[PDB]
C-alpha cells in the first residue's frame, strides 16, 4: 500500500481511506508544501 | 541625470502596459549606484513589476532578482533602504520565499538595532512559519523564550513596551503556533498588569485581546480577573487614555468566551 | 560595638582551616547576614569586602546560603556612591568561585546593572570600565542573556561623547568574549555599529579593525556577501591590515571545502584538547 | 504467533513479554540457586541478553503486532518504567532504544559538544586510510546518493516503528529523563531526541509530523516561574542544544582526504563555468613579504604560511608584471624547498602537526606557478623533472635495491600527486605535463606488477573532464593490470 | 457586508442616543434592534469557520435566554438566526417560542 502511493492520483485515492502520505520527492531534503 | 533616471523608474513603476528585459538590464543600477534614491525607487519597482508569479521558462529572472534584492535589503547602510524593502516583502511572493537561502538571510536580518525593522522582518517570518516549520521553528521558539525573558526581567519599560508588540505581531501572524504556549503567556501578561508611559498598558491590551482572539473557551479560568481590572480602567477612569482600543479589548473577550449575561449582576454598575 | 575584630578573627580562622571549615558554615552565616541587615554605617562598607574573603574560601558548598545574599546586594545598592567599587570585587570574587553554576543567580543582579551604563557620574566612567572588564569573565555563564546584555555594550560604544578609554574598554571586552560564546547570528547589529564608528576615531582604527577581524572568524563563508560594503571604507584612509586580509583572502578564494563554518565551540573544544 | 492453531497453543500474557523481565524489575532473580562470589556480573549477562532479544523481537511482525495491543501490553510497561529516578536502568534502555533505531551510539561524557562530534557521520572511519580502502569505501559514505524515486523499504519500516513509539508518548518520557537525572544521562537522552526529531521531518508524513516539532512538554515547563530554576535553565540548555544539533544536520557531511575535496572542487567548478578583487601592486605587497620572515634564513618551521598563503593567492601578484628581486628569492626560497632533491618537504613524516596546511600552501605554490607562465617557465621545469627522477627512483629504475616502501607510505611525498593533479586540469597544465616524461613515464609505470599502492594513488590523482592521454591509461588499467 | 453593519451601527447609535435620555425601558425598543445588528458578526463567523459551530449555537441560546418574553420580538431574532440554521438543527428554541 506504500507502493501504490507513489503517484499524485494514488495518494488522492488514498486520503479518501484515512490513510497518509509523503507528498514530496526526495531531490531537496527540505521541502516546502504549497 | 539624476532626475531622468528617477522620473523614469517612477514612471516605469508608475502606469500599466503589457518589458522583461528592463528589469534584467536593472542589474546594473544600484549594485553600484552610490545615491540612494535610485537605488530605492529601482527596488520598489522591481519588487513591485514582477507579480504574475505561471509558465516554465522565465522562473530563472525572478530567481536572480529575489536573490539580488534581499542581499541588497540585507546588506546596505542607511536603514530607511532596509525598512523601504523590507515593506515590499509582503505575502505577494509569499509561496516562493520558501527556498532556503532567503530563510537563512532572513534570520540574519531578524536581528537588528532598529525596532521598525523587529516589528516588519517577525511579521514576515510569522506569516512564513506554518508551510515550513523544518527550518524556522526552532529559532521562533528561541526568539519566544527571549522575549519572555525580556518582558519580565527588564527594569526598563523602552524593553518592555517593545516586547509587548513583538509579541503582538507574533501573535497576529501565528494563528496555530502559538497555541500550545497561551498558559504562559496569558499568565505573565496579566501579572504584569495588576503591577504595583502607559502605553506599555495599551499595547498589553491590544496583545491581550489579540490573545482573547485566537483563543476560544480556553480562556475560562482567568476571565474574572480581566474583567475586575479592566471595568476597573474603566469605571473611574482616571485618565481619558486609549479608552476606544480598550473597550474594543473588553468587547472582544465575551464574544469570544461566551461569556453573556452574569456581568450585568454580578457587576451592577456595568450598563449605566 | 567590637565586631570589625570579632569578625576579621572569624576570616582567619576560616583561613586557618582551609577546606575542613564547611561543618561551621551552617550556624555562622545566617547570624552574619542578620546582622549585615540590622548593621549600620560606613562599617557595613568593610563589612561587605570581608564577607567576599569568605565566599573566596569555600568553593561550592556556600549554594543554600547565596539566594539571600543576592536580596541584600540588591538593597543597599545605592546608585551613584563610592559604595559600588566594592560591591564590583564582590561580584567578581563570587564569579571566580562559583564558576558554571552562577547563571543560576545571574537575572537578579540584570537590571541595576542595566541601569549603571547610563545613571552613572563617574570621571572617565571608570565604574562601568570596572564593570565591564568584570563581564568579561562570565564566559559560559551568559548563554541565553546575549540578547539583552548586548544591546547597552554596543551601546555605549555608539555614543560619540564617551571617554575614549571607555569606549576602547568596551571594543576590547566585546573583542575577546567570543573565544567563549556563539556569536553567528548576531552579525547584523554589530557590522553596522562598527562601519559607522570606524572613521570617527583615528585612534579607534586599529582596536576596531582587529575586533571586527576576530568576530569574523566564529562567521565562515557566510561573510562573503558583505565584503564590498566595508570595501570602500577599508581603504578610504588608505588603511590595511593583516589578519583581516588573511581571512577575506582565504574566504574569498578557495581554501578548502570542510574547513567551513563551524561552530566556535567546536574549535574551542579541540584547541582546548 | 502466526497461524490460528498455533496461537490457540500459548497463554496472553505470560510467555513472550517476560523476556523484557530484567528491565521491568527492580530486583530480578532468574536462578535460585546461585553462588554467591559473583552476582553483578550475572546481571551485566543478564541484561546483554535481554537486550538481545529485545531488539530481536521488533523485527518481525509477530512481535511488532503482539507487544503492542490495545490492552496494557508490555511496550506501555517499558515507557513507564523510563520515568522511575534508577540510576542505571535509565542508561540501560537508551542502549535498546539506540541499537533499535541502529544510531551509533555516543562516547559517555559530561558535556554535550564532545559528544556531538563524537556522532557526526564525518567522522573519520579506519577503512579509509590508504591501504585498505582508500577512497572508494569512503566515498560510499559521504556523498549522497544517486537513487531519486526508488522507495527504500528500510525507512519505511524505521516509519512504521516510529509512529508505533510516538502513539505512546514516549516524548514525554523522554523529557522527563532530561530534565530530571544526572548529566552522563542527559546528553544521551538529548541526543537520541534531536536525532529522532531529524527522522521525523525526513520521513515522516505530514499530518503525523506537523505537531510534534512543536515541543509542548518540555517548551511549558521552559517559561514557567514558580517551579525550581534548576530545571528551567537545564531545559533552556536543552533546547540550544537541541538548535545547535539541528544546524549541524543542515552543516552536511563534509571530506576529510584531499583527494575527494579536490575532485568535488573540479566538479563544481566546470558546472559552474557551464552556466553564467583588490590591484595590490607593489606597497602592501612589499609589507607583507618583507614580513614573511621567509627572507632572514632558510631553516623551515618559522615561517607565517598564512602569510604566505595569502601572498601567493592574492589576484593581482602575476610576476608577469612585476619583476621583483625580492619575489625572485622568495620564489626561489620555495622551489628548492619543495624540491624532492632538498631532503626537506619529503623527509617531513606524516601526522606532523602543521602539514596538511603545509600540503595545500604547495598545491597553492604550484597554481602560482601556472598562472605566471611566460617567463616562469623554466621554475616548474626542473621541478617536475625532479619529482619524475624521484618516481623513477622509488619505482625500480636503478638495480640497486629497487625497494623504497618506507619512503612514501610514511613521508608527504606521496602529495606531490597533487600538483600533477592542479597540473591535470587546466590546458596549459596538460601542454606542461606532455612537455616532460610524464604521461609515457605513467605509462611506464602501469607496466610494474610488484609495486600496488603507486597505482591506488596515481589512479585518484588525474583528471578526465577532457578527452587526453590521460584517458587511454585508465583504460589500460582497467584492462592490463593486478586483480 | 461588514462596511454595510458599520453604516448601520450610527444610523442606529443616532436615535438611540435621543431615546436614552429619559430612562431604560424607552430605550429597549433600539437596544433590541441593537443586539439585532451586531449578531450578524456571528452569522459571518458560523459561515466561515465550521469549528466554532457548537459553541456560536450555544451561546446564541444562553443570550436570547434572556430578552423581553414578546411573541413580536422573537419573530425576527429567531428569523434573522435561522438565516443559517434550519428549524430540525434547533427543535429547543421553536418549542420554547411555540409555548
Amino acid at each position: 500500500l506504500g507502493l501504490i502511493a507513489k503517484t499524485k492520483q494514488g495518494c488522492d485515492i488514498l486520503k479518501c481511506h484515512n490513510w497518509d502520505a509523503v507528498r514530496h520527492s526526495r531531490k531537496h531534503l527540505w521541502p516546502v508544501v504549497p | 541625470d539624476v532626475g531622468s533616471i528617477t522620473l523614469a523608474l517612477r514612471t516605469l513603476g508608475s502606469f500599466e502596459f503589457e518589458l522583461t528585459q528592463f528589469v534584467r538590464h536593472c542589474a546594473d543600477h544600484f549594485l553600484n549606484s552610490e545615491h540612494k534614491e535610485i537605488r530605492m525607487e529601482a527596488a520598489r519597482t522591481c519588487s513591485r513589476l514582477l507579480t504574475p508569479s505561471v509558465s516554465q521558462t522565465a522562473v530563472q529572472v525572478v530567481a536572480d532578482v529575489l536573490s539580488k534584492l534581499l542581499v541588497v535589503g540585507i546588506t546596505d547602510p542607511d536603514p530607511d533602504i532596509r525598512y523601504c524593502v523590507l515593506a515590499s516583502l509582503d505575502e505577494r511572493f509569499d509561496a516562493h520565499l520558501a527556498q532556503a537561502e532567503n530563510l537563512q538571510a532572513l534570520f540574519v536580518a531578524l536581528n537588528d538595532q532598529v525596532f521598525e525593522i523587529r516589528e516588519l522582518a517577525i511579521c514576515t517570518v510569522g506569516r512564513l512559519s506554518s508551510m515550513n516549520p523544518a527550518f524556522v521553528m526552532p529559532f521562533l521558539r528561541k526568539m519566544l523564550i527571549q522575549i519572555l525573558t525580556e518582558l519580565e526581567h527588564s527594569g526598563i519599560g523602552r524593553i518592555k513596551e517593545q516586547s509587548a508588540r513583538m509579541l503582538g505581531h507574533l501573535v497576529s501572524n501565528a494563528p496555530r503556533l502559538i497555541r500550545p504556549y497561551m498558559e504562559p503567556i496569558l499568565k505573565a501578561l496579566i501579572l504584569k498588569l495588576k503591577d504595583p508611559n502607559p502605553g506599555v498598558i495599551n499595547n498589553v491590551l491590544a496583545t491581550i485581546g489579540e490573545l482573547a482572539q485566537v483563543s476560544g473557551l480556553e480562556m475560562r479560568k482567568w476571565v474574572d480577573e480581566l474583567f475586575i481590572i479592566i471595568m476597573d480602567m474603566l469605571q473611574d477612569s482616571s485618565l481619558l487614555a486609549k479608552r476606544q482600543v480598550a473597550l474594543w479589548t473588553l468587547g472582544q473577550l465575551v464574544a469570544s468566551t461566551g461569556y453573556v449575561v452574569e456581568p450585568y449582576r454580578k457587576y451592577p454598575t456595568l450598563l449605566e | 560595638h567590637h565586631h570589625t575584630m570579632v569578625v576579621q578573627a572569624i576570616t582567619f580562622i576560616f583561613k586557618s582551616l582551609g577546606l575542613k571549615c564547611v561543618q561551621f558554615l551552617p550556624q555562622v552565616m545566617p547570624t552574619f547576614l542578620n546582622v549585615i541587615r540590622v548593621c549600620d554605617g560606613a562599617i557595613r562598607e568593610f563589612l561587605f569586602q570581608q564577607l567576599g574573603m569568605l565566599v573566596s574560601f569555600v568553593k561550592s558548598h556556600i549554594r543554600p546560603y547565596m539566594d539571600e545574599i543576592v536580596t541584600l546586594m540588591r538593597e543597599f545598592w545605592v546608585m551613584n556612591t563610592s559604595i559600588q567599587s566594592t560591591i564590583i570585587l564582590l561580584i567578581e570574587q563570587i564569579v571566580v568561585a562559583l564558576g558554571g553554576e552562577f547563571k543560576l543567580y545571574l537575572p537578579q543582579l540584570i537590571p541595576h546593572m542595566l541601569r549603571v551604563f547610563m545613571h552613572d557620574n563617574s570621571p572617565g566612567r571608570i565604574v562601568s570600565i570596572k564593570l565591564l572588564a568584570a563581564i568579561q569573565l562570565f564566559g559560559a555563564n551568559l548563554d541565553d542573556y546575549l540578547h539583552l546584555l548586548l544591546p547597552p555594550i554596543v551601546k555605549l560604544f555608539d555614543a560619540p561623547e564617551a571617554p575614549l578609554p571607555s569606549r576602547k574598554a568596551a571594543l576590547e571586552t566585546v573583542d575577546r568574549l567570543t573565544e567563549s560564546l556563539d556569536f553567528t547570528d548576531y552579525a547584523s547589529r554589530i557590522i553596522h555599529p562598527i562601519v559607522r564608528t570606524l572613521d570617527q576615531s583615528p585612534e579607534l582604527r586599529s582596536t576596531a579593525m582587529d575586533t571586527l577581524s576576530s568576530l569574523v572568524f566564529q562567521l565562515g563563508k557566510k561573510y562573503q556577501i558583505f565584503i564590498p560594503m566595508v570595501n570602500k571604507v577599508l581603504v578610504r584612509h588608505r588603511i590595511n591590515h593583516q589578519r583581516y586580509d588573511v581571512l577575506i583572502c582565504r574566504i574569498v578564494k578557495g581554501y578548502t571545502l570542510a574547513d567551513e563554518e563551524e561552530d566556535p565551540l567546536i574549535y574551542q573544544h579541540r584547541m582546548l584538547r | 504467533l502466526n497461524h490460528p492453531k498455533t496461537r490457540q497453543y500459548v497463554r496472553a500474557d505470560v510467555e513472550l513479554e517476560r523476556i523484557l523481565a530484567p528491565y521491568t524489575d527492580f530486583h530480578y532473580r532468574h536462578s535460585p540457586d546461585t553462588a554467591e562470589g559473583q552476582l553483578k556480573e550475572d546481571r551485566e549477562a543478564r541484561f546483554l541478553a535481554s537486550k538481545m532479544g529485545i531488539i530481536a523481537t521488533f523485527r518481525s511482525w509477530a512481535g511488532i503486532i503482539n507487544l503492542c495491543k490495545p490492552g496494557n501490553s508490555g511496550i506501555q510497561s517499558l515507557i513507564g518504567v523510563l520515568c522511575i529516578p534508577n540510576m542505571e536502568i535509565r542508561r540501560g534502555l537508551l542502549e535498546v532504544l539506540y541499537d533499535i533505531f541502529r544510531l551509533p551510539l555516543p562516547v559517555v561524557t559530561e558535556e554535550f559538544i564532545e559528544a556531538l562530534l563524537s556522532v557526526d557521520p564525518g567522522r573519520f572511519q579506519d577503512s579509509w586510510r590508504l591501504s585498505d580502502g582508500f577512497v572508494a569505501a569512503e566515498a560510499k559514505t559521504i556523498l549522497p546518493h544517486r537513487a531519486r524515486s526508488r522507495p527504500d523499504l528500510m525507512d519505511n519500516y524505521l516509519a512504521l516503528i516510529l509512529s508505533a513509539f510516538i502513539r505512546n508518548g514516549l516524548l514525554e518520557g523522554l523529557v522527563e529523563v532530561i530534565t530530571n537525572s544526572d548529566d552522563h544521562i542527559s546528553v544521551r537522552a538529548t541526543i537520541l531526541l534531536g536525532e529522532l526529531l531529524h527522522m521525523a521531518n525526513t520521513i515522516l508524513p505530514h499530518s503525523h509530523s506537523h505537531h510534534l516539532h512543536c515541543l509542548p512538554t518540555l517548551m511549558n515547563m521552559a517559561a514557567s516561574f514558580d517551579i525550581p530554576k534548576e530545571k528551567r535553565l537545564r531545559a533552556s540548555a536543552a533546547l540550544n542544544c537541541l538548535k545547535r544539533f539541528h544546524e549541524m544536520k543542515k552543516r552536511g557531511p563534509k571530506p576529510y582526504s584531499l583527494h575527494l575535496d579536490h575532485i568535488i572542487q573540479k566538479a563544481i567548478a566546470t558546472h559552474q563555468k557551464r552556466d553564467q578583487i583588490l590591484k595590490d601592486t607593489e606597497e602592501a605587497l612589499l609589507i607583507n613579504l618583507r614580513d614573511s620572515q621567509v627572507l632572514q634564513h632558510k631553516e623551515n618551521l618559522e615561517w607565517n604560511w598564512n602569510l604566505i598563503g595569502t601572498i601567493l593567492k592574492w589576484p593581482n601578484v602575476n610576476l608577469r608584471n612585476y619583476k621583483d628581486e625580492q619575489l625572485h628569492r622568495f620564489v626561489r626560497r620555495l622551489l628548492y624547498f619543495y624540491k624532492p632533491s632538498s631532503k626537506l618537504y619529503a623527509n617531513l613524516d606524516l601526522d606532523f602537526a602543521k602539514a596538511k596546511q603545509l600540503t595545500v600552501v604547495g598545491c597553492q605554490f604550484t597554481e602560482f606557478l601556472l598562472e605566471s607562465e611566460e617567463d616562469g617557465q623554466g621554475y616548474l621545469e626542473d621541478l617536475v623533472k625532479d619529482i619524475v627522477q624521484w618516481l623513477n627512483a622509488s619505482s625500480g629504475m636503478k638495480p640497486e635495491r629497487s625497494l623504497q616502501n618506507n619512503g612514501l607510505l610514511t613521508t608527504l611525498s606521496q602529495h606531490y600527486f597533487l600538483f600533477i593533479g592542479t597540473l591535470s586540469c587546466h590546458p596549459h597544465g596538460v601542454k606542461m605535463l606532455e612537455k616532460c616524461s610524464v604521461f609515457q613515464c605513467l605509462l611506464n609505470l602501469c607496466s610494474l606488477k610488484n609495486q600496488d599502492h603507486l597505482l591506488k594513488l596515481t589512479v585518484s590523482s588525474l583528471d578526465y573532464s577532457r578527452d587526453g592521454l590521460a584517458r587511454v591509461i585508465l583504460s589500460k588499467i582497467l584492462t592490463a593490470a593486478t586483480d | 457586508a461588514q462596511q454595510c453593519i458599520d453604516k448601520a451601527r450610527d444610523l442606529l447609535d443616532a436615535e438611540l442616543t435621543a431615546m436614552a435620555g429619559e430612562s431604560y425601558s424607552r430605550a429597549y425598543g433600539a437596544m433590541v434592534s441593537c443586539h439585532m445588528l451586531s449578531e450578524l458578526e456571528e452569522v459571518i463567523q458560523y459561515k466561515l469557520v465550521p469549528e466554532r459551530r457548537e459553541i456560536i449555537r450555544q451561546i446564541w441560546w444562553e443570550r436570547l435566554q434572556g430578552c423581553q418574553r414578546i411573541v413580536e420580538d422573537w419573530q425576527k431574532i429567531l428569523m434573522v438566526r435561522s438565516l443559517v440554521v434550519s428549524p430540525h438543527e434547533d427543535m429547543r428554541t421553536w418549542l420554547k417560542y411555540a409555548s
